[PDB]
């Protein structure tokens, strides 16, 4: 029987030998998750003399 | 594309009876489980066969099943580039105002002879089939003297075509039939080979099986067909064309001594040992240039150059006294399929 | 390995010494790098090392540190003599897998340039059990094991592993690469016959009385296991006797005439004819 | 699809195998080179060494004319341009690739070339499907898939100058391979259910589904694919089929 | 400096840390390598008679 | 959820089971996660009373 | 992949998979054996799938003889399979491929496994991240949770970085592992901004601390910084006090009372110490 198994384990398809693996182990979701901008309390208190 | 790496990578699938096919889904004509699941594999041999026929019966069963696998390959490409420097006075001072369209068409013309010159050492070291001249087994068993020199002979020429001929590599030219014209040759080559011009004359000299010349001029077959650029002539299977850059291992052979009748040698960490001369065969679709923002390109150059002046004129050169030219690129080959090309090692004559 | 770099400031020299190296042409030590780096090994070279290096020395006087603007800084004057050893390179790699079939002889090559001549070689075999660590290929009865290139002979499914070269240069710099061998394997046909040779067997009762003659016994197809022989039929007394070892049957005469051996792996019959002269 | 024309590949490979092996075991006319009278006597050392000779090409022909095979190529009387030759071949002779070398190296009679190439008679005369050259009664052709008996030859030792050799019961023993002619009407395909060919394949392909859903897998996650076929073959004229067992260089 | 290094060979870009790799360290040719099926030489040679 | 009956008669007929007197029905699916923010997550492990 | 093995009642079509070491009198015959977790497909097939291929190579007649199809046994309907053996071993709660820290910070690993036969056992294993470095076995003395399901390093340094491991293993001796790599992130310790003495003033009396004195400790600021080598720079009065010091702490002993001072540095950083001596 010819058998996914699981690659991304270590255990190889059926139809890949020593030489070959898959492809595509995995679907990459290519919108990155990102923190935000840490907020800033003390700055807008400030005003400000020129020099 | 861009954003994948340096590496392309292809598959490749092997046929079901072939030696390469190692897979556990074998079961034989009794359904027992078996180590291998190719049948008979790349066997030619009658009583293997045999043993190994899928026999069925009328009552069907769980019986002869096989499986199949697949390769990969792969390749990448590499960084290359270099530059030269001048300065104010190199141009104004000098006798010839053309100085620099001559520097610049030499630096041009270095770089595209380099790019050759590395796209032949590839393919040189990827052949998947290497003959050895003589009795030698190895670039260091390439010898010129003793009993049996390694020299290219009839012979060799014929094991090369055959095996090109049992693993199916395409041929490139048919068999030319002849003319009316007198004192011409009919040719059956059938194969491209390149050479050096340290080959040739030993080419020239090369005898058949019956002792007769092998190798035939241009001339004799020129009239009936077309001659290819650069060929010398024909020996057998294979028209011969000579490469006037072509590469050899120098000093790569067996230790040179008195004994050497006038084969070619270099010396190496003092010692004389014997050049090695390749004869290639580039079969078709054995591989392929990975062309990375060349534009469809198997290359692409990229000349920086800046000028002295303000250009220049800088924290570490604040008068802007000198200049630059520099020349890069990207090259890669990817090798499918190893086995078509072909490759003869032998000694040369002086 | 690691690197000194020695900087002359009269003629803008920088040497590039072994870390034992040194000089006594006034030139000043300015630090040490390594190379090949040890976290990008193909993305910096000695150029951008010595650059780094130079990049915290003053210009005024070498010897002391210094920041930017008073650093040495412009390589367009600065001179890179090399002196240290050549970067151990691996010239020729060994093909990731190699895959073949039983009785085949494989054979691995590698080239290496660089490093402090003379280099050596060392083979190592890995096998494909469990926990099964690199064990040295003993070079005594296989020589090609302290070369370059290493040649097995009739594989077998036991030499199925992972084949590793470690090449070491006279300052004891190492570079190594590795291969995988896969086996073929493949079920053994059945017996179809026996052959015996030679057969027919010519016997002479003068000279072959006291120690007889052989046969041997092979398979076919070649490969093919012939089992455990035995005979089936013994020759007449009269004529000869007979006895079997192994794959080997050992006959004597006893009198001139024709006789017979028959031997059988239990499935599978061979006739020996036996021909005895006076 | 690759899997599916792997398949295919195979079946029609093996058929192939099966019908040469069948025709090579069928053969009447059995020469033996060199001095040999068996397969196990074919020895590529010693002082008559079991290689093929233009001699046995001549004795192959002349049994096949004593017993009437019928001839299947025509000569050929040469053409008008320059360096061609005339070919009096009249037969066709299957050889692999492993003997082709040695047949290039024949000497004929008088210690010339024997062997023709094709270039000079393709002007004059058809090239043949994968035609290699003539000697005098025969136009060899190359098959990729020739089959050979390993090891089915004597013992070889070191003094083997060369010839290939097979391991059997771990000793070395030399191949036996095989030139054979296919006369007319020697042979016949036994044709059962094939619409008139000599063989048909029967393809049953099942994919995972609803197909497959069933007591023993109520999900239907498993498929399969099968090929099967009939053949065999009747051997009318035993001596129409000419064999030639002889050594191959390396 | 951010350096691409070599993936590939088990060198990391600068840009990925111990739990972070490259998606995409290669490029797929999807056309793959076949061989060609086996001449026949001796089937086309074969008269059939019904059965 | 892919659902799979196969009722009986000739449907279900077969060496097994000639007559075909019994059928069956199944349902399977596939499922997974991808925990994106794992600290958005806030989980408080107690006892709890009779 | 323990080997189970498998006995068939021709009877009652019932199947038992047995351990190997196991046995039924009952009129069932042994059909064969298969490795449960498959040694090559370890979760694309069953007991079921294993238990399918041994029965289909007996015959329908008599199990105890081997046959082939058509007269096989092959409707697995109406077989049932009573499994006797141990149940297999699963990782419910793997660790995590890659746990990131600080120096300074306690880590926790923790596995829960599931099957096999009790008592389970456990042994946690350390690799370095140094070269040809091999997993050891943590003391299970030192630290005594190497020895369960939950492991802690407590104040995790830069050495602590590197691959753990856990095994687990059963009664029957079978096993299965888990493996983390731990990062261990480190920071360039801050500069010396101060010297901190403790207690400052020290209060001393002649009565009472002549013979042994009192001691005063120094802390660096910010904490984690560097303190150095500490030394007086300026001695007591020696009519009131005498002063030394060893490490980061000053031992100060009374003479006569009255104030005096001691100043203690590293070099770059000074703190000054008064001591106030009564009678």
């Amino acid at each position: 029987m010819l058998n996914y198994n699981a690659p991304t384990d270590g255990q190889k398809s059926s139809i890949d030998g020593a030489n070959s693996d898959q492809m595509q182990t995995f679907f990459w979701l290519k919108k990155a998750i990102i923190t935000a901008r840490k907020e800033q309390y003390f700055m807008p208190l400030a005003s400000v003399t020129n020099m | 594309p861009k954003h994948y790496g340096k590496t392309i990578k292809v598959y490749e699938y092997v046929p079901l009876l072939d030696d390469r096919n190692i897979n556990d889904q074998g079961i034989d004509a009794s359904g027992a489980t078996i180590v291998n699941g190719n049948l008979y594999g790349s066997s030619k041999d009658i009583g293997n066969i045999t043993s190994k026929l899928p026999l069925l019966t009328e009552n069907g069963g769980r019986v002869n099943r096989v499986g199949f696998t697949r390769i990969a390959r792969e390749g990448s490409i590499h960084k290359f580039g270099f530059f030269y420097e001048f300065t104010q006075e190199s141009i104004d001072f000098d006798s010839d105002d053309g100085l620099m369209e001559h520097l610049s068409r030499e630096l041009m013309n270095g770089a595209t002879q380099i790019t050759e010159a590395v796209l032949q050492k590839d393919l040189l070291a990827a052949a998947g089939t290497v003959l050895y001249a003589g009795a030698a087994t190895s670039d260091a068993t390439i010898t010129g003297e003793g009993s049996t020199p390694s020299v290219v002979s009839y012979k060799n020429l014929m094991r090369l075509d055959q095996i090109l001929t049992e693993n199916r590599t395409p041929t490139q030219t048919t068999i030319i039939t002849g003319s009316r014209m007198i004192d011409t040759k009919v040719i059956g080559a059938t194969r491209v080979m390149y050479v050096g011009s340290e080959l040739v004359p030993e080419l020239k000299a090369m005898k058949d099986l019956f002792g007769n010349k092998a190798f035939i001029e241009t001339q004799h077959y020129a009239d009936a067909g077309t001659i290819m650029n650069g060929e010398v002539g024909s020996i057998d299977k294979f028209r011969i064309i000579q490469v006037p850059e072509m590469l050899h291992w120098a000093g790569a052979g067996a230790q040179a001594t008195g004994a050497n009748p006038g084969y070619r040698t270099s010396m190496v960490s003092g010692q004389e040992h014997y050049d090695v001369y390749p004869m290639l065969v580039v079969g078709d679709d054995s591989f392929t240039s990975i062309g990375f923002q060349t534009d469809g390109k198997s290359l692409k150059f990229t000349v920086m150059t800046k000028m002295p002046g303000k250009e220049t004129a800088d924290r570490n050169d604040p008068y802007g006294e000198t200049g630059f030219s520099s020349i890069k690129w990207y090259y890669g080959i990817l090798v499918k399929r190893p086995e078509r090309l072909a490759l003869i090692k032998t000694v040369a004559p002086l | 390995p690691v690197l000194k770099v020695m900087f002359h400031k009269d003629t803008n020299v920088a040497t590039v010494l072994d870390a034992s190296g040194s000089l006594s042409d006034g030139s000043v030590e300015v630090g040490t790098f390594h190379h090949p780096d040890e976290t990008y090994p193909d993305s910096v070279t000695i150029y951008h090392g010595v650059r780094d290096l130079l990049y915290k020395r003053s210009a005024k006087d070498p010897s002391q540190t210094a920041s930017y603007p008073n650093n040495i800084i412009n390589m367009q004057v600065i001179s890179i003599d090399m002196k240290a050893t050549p970067r151990l390179i691996l010239g020729t790699a060994l093909p990731r897998v190699i895959s073949t079939i039983e009785g085949k002889d494989v054979t691995w090559h590698v080239d290496v340039a660089g490093g402090k001549a003379p280099l050596t070689y060392k083979w190592q075999f890995k096998a494909n059990t469990v926990g099964a660590a690199f064990a040295d290929i003993d070079s005594g009865e296989n020589p090609t094991a302290k070369t370059a290139t290493l040649i097995n002979h009739a594989v077998t499914a036991e030499s199925a592993g992972t084949y590793k070269v470690i090449v070491t240069d006279a300052n004891g710099t190492t570079i190594e690469s590795s291969s995988l061998l896969v086996v073929g394997v493949q079920e053994p046909p059945e017996v179809a016959s026996i052959v015996a040779y030679p057969s027919p067997l010519a016997l002479s009762v003068a000279d072959d009385i006291t120690d007889g003659k052989t046969v041997k016994f092979s398979s076919l197809p070649a490969g093919s296991l012939i089992g455990t022989l035995s005979i089936k039929t013994q020759p007449d007394s009269g004529k000869a006797t007979a006895e079997i070892s192994g794959n080997v049957l050992t006959v004597k005469p006893v009198a001139a005439g024709d006789t017979t051996v028959v031997v059988t792996n239990g499935t599978k019959e061979v006739t020996v004819t036996v021909n005895v002269t006076e």
